[PDB]
């Protein structure tokens, strides 16, 4: 994911009358003030898994900011109906330090434009919440920002590669019953399917 | 039918080629949705093209309908 | 009974035969670029 | 991040290297005679075409180093623009197309051999007579031996859902062509063994399969 | 498998001695098939060929 | 690392997250059926109590 | 037959062994033909060799056809 910050500098600002053709500035990292929004529910073991680029500043002050990054959140799995299964995982982001009376956030919507579907899972959505939460210590409310992935497993892997082979061997245990006793044979195919469900337990 | 287009740089208003009078534009926010604004696609169609959900459409059949938002 | 076995068995051979070697066949020569393939790697 | 060389003239010259990982949709679909087309975008993050003018000059391929899984049809490139509602200033960019198909002696002669030896010793079972005790050894030994391939054929594959590898249904017809062998061989077996007292076999297939008989055994 | 390298440029040594194992033993199973075909046979149904 | 958040009184709040592992005799005699203690220590490393 | 050669440091002038009567100079772009330039092989060869598509040869058959380009 690429986030995507927006906001307003004071001390920023410049007349473009007097510095013909300079329409914009970049500042790296530490030269100036960004805002501590980062991911409440991260998982990465460095916490933060964006990469630092540069922000971007034009004549007004209005600044811009996109760190993208590999980021891993906490989900809870059900696994209950598998493979049949829909997962809705979310991603809570919000000021570390800022309560909502210092940095009003506000949450605009998502983007899918750059979507690459992978293969293994089908993306119903991705709405977002802004909510807050309020404290003993005083009245003021803390906001934050949810965006609550919502996909589907794809069961044509899973379909055809471990149930046909399942309702084969189950269908080829049945057929014991059709062999005549005489022919010395329906123990060895019996046993023979058994221990062939037994190997299939292994990619199972 | 002339139709404006964004194959070419600086944009042009080059004349379609025939089976094609429809004069369209498509617009989207990419990531710099914030400081650049919305994408811009301009073209010339057999007839104006499918619309996916974060894609907008203003198709035309007249003579340079779809020019850029400043003009 | 045996020889009517036998030879309905001998059938059944054939059949899964043809089937078997149409299949692999077929499924082997859909690929595009199957063709180029084996001529290049061998 | 390696050093920056400037020359009298002000004319700078660098070359970051790196092991580049990129997003690139891969088909499987033609599997192991796929061709994928994987591409590589580069352009500024914060600069226009009035600011930056990218130019595209051609790749490099005078230290390729094959790696005998994949051949390299070619890495073109494309400079392409892209204008937004701000301004009339363009953004550039340049694309790199990595071109490569796969290279298939490998899954040739260790998948698909394996496979039809299999499915040759499943059909072999009809040969066999039934007086042996052996033809239900045969094909259920065969289907057994061809669950095993399975691991193998697992851990060489990719899993996708996305659509149905040529290999999955070459290897889901052998299944069902050894497991319908056994299927048969059963119900002939049922035949073989039969007491004539208990029972009279049916006269329609018994003419057919006769008259059958004596045409092909002349 | 586990043991051996997945190159497509070459066919490795033990791979050409595992492939000749496995036709030798094929086409073992196949003769054994045959010649039980023999053994197994009724006299009043067939006769064996002269030559 | 993040940041440190100071009141005019100067109390001083710190969270420091991260993905811990430590050290802890795990304990299988009772496979599946097991329960285990493992403890986490925290201290200075150069300051006593009475700093 | 005398033809240059790069093997010796600094650009030499050999006198070519017999069987060779032919000069030849091999020149493509590596990593650094933005500052250096093209590389460039010399040397003497029984018929001048294979022309891979990313490199030129210019082949001769008298002496001194090959020399480095700022000469
Ligand atoms: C510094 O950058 C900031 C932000 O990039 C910039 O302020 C922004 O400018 C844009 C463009 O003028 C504003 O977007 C406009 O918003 C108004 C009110 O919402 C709309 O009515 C405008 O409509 C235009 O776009 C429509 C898109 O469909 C067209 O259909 C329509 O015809 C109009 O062309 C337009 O969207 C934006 O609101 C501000 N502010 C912010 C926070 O984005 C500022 O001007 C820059 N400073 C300098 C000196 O350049
Ligand atoms: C600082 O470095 C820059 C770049 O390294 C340098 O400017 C470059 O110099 C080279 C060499 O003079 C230029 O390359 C030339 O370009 C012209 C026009 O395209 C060509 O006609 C020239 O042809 C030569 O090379 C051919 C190769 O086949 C030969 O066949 C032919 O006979 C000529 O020998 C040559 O390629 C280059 O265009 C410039 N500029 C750039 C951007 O590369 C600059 O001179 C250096 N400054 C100092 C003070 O040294
Ligand atoms: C600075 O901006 C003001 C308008 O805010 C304008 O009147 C003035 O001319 C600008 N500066 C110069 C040097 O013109």
């Amino acid at each position: 994911i690429w986030l995507q910050m927006s906001w307003t500098d004071h001390y920023l600002q410049w007349n473009v009358s007097e510095y013909p053709g300079v329409k914009t500035v970049r500042f790296p990292d530490g030269q100036i003030w960004k805002p501590d929004i980062l991911l409440y529910n991260s998982a990465d073991e460095r916490f933060d898994a964006t990469f630092h680029t540069n922000v971007l500043v034009n004549s007004s002050g209005h600044c811009q900011y996109l760190p993208p990054g590999i980021f891993k959140s906490s989900c809870y799995i059900d696994v209950r109906w598998f493979p049949f299964d829909v997962q809705h995982c979310k991603l809570k982001f919000g000021s570390w330090s800022y309560g909502g009376w210092s940095l009003d956030l506000q949450m605009q919507e998502a983007d899918i434009s750059g979507y690459i579907p992978n293969g293994e899972w089908d993306l119903v959505g991705i709405p977002g919440k802004r909510s807050e939460r309020f404290y003993e210590c005083c009245k003021e409310p803390y906001p934050d920002v949810t965006f609550t992935v919502t996909m589907r497993r794809r069961t044509l892997y899973y379909g055809l590669n471990l149930l046909i082979p399942c309702v084969l061997i189950s269908a080829l245990a049945l057929l014991v019953f059709l062999l005549p006793a005489d022919s010395g044979e329906k123990i060895s195919l019996g046993i023979t399917v058994l221990l062939s469900l037994t190997v299939f337990m292994l990619l199972v | 039918i002339v139709c404006h287009t964004t194959a070419t740089s600086p944009i042009s208003a080059v004349t379609c080629p025939p089976g094609e009078n429809l004069c369209y534009r498509k617009m989207w926010c990419d990531v710099f949705c914030s400081s650049r604004g919305k994408v811009v696609e301009l073209g010339c169609a057999a007839t104006c093209p499918s619309k996916k959900p974060y894609e907008e459409v203003t198709c035309c059949s007249t003579d340079k309908c779809n020019p850029h938002p400043k003009q | 009974w045996k020889f009517a076995a036998c030879v309905v068995d001998r059938l059944c051979l054939m059949a899964f035969s043809v089937f078997t070697i149409i299949c692999t066949i077929g499924i082997l020569m859909s690929a595009p670029n199957f063709v180029e393939a084996v001529s290049k790697d061998f | 991040h390696t050093n920056v060389l400037v020359n009298s003239s002000g004319h700078c010259q660098y070359l970051p290297p790196g092991i580049f990982k990129s997003s690139c949709y891969i088909d499987v679909r033609w599997f192991p005679f796929d061709v994928q087309h994987c591409k590589l975008k580069f352009g500024s993050w914060s600069y226009g075409g009035w600011s930056l003018d990218l130019q595209m000059q051609e790749a490099d391929i005078s230290g390729y180093i094959p790696n005998g899984e994949w051949d390299l049809v070619g890495i073109p490139g494309k400079r392409s623009e892209r204008f937004y509602e701000c301004c009339k200033e363009p953004y550039p960019d340049v694309t790199f197309t990595v071109t490569m198909r796969r290279r298939t002696l490998y899954y040739g002669l260790n998948l698909l051999i394996p496979c039809v030896l299999i499915s040759a010793l499943a059909l072999l079972v009809f040969l066999l007579p039934a007086d042996s005790g052996e033809k239900i050894s045969l094909g259920i030994t065969v289907l057994l031996s061809l669950t095993v391939f399975m691991l193998l054929v697992a851990e060489i594959m990719p899993a996708t859902s996305d659509s149905v590898p040529l290999i999955a249904q070459y290897f889901a017809s052998t299944m069902i062509i050894v497991g319908l062998s056994v299927v048969v061989t059963v119900i002939v077996l049922q035949y073989h063994h039969h007491d004539p007292d208990g029972g009279k076999m049916p006269k329609w297939t018994r003419v057919i399969l006769l008259n059958w008989c004596a045409w092909f055994l002349r």
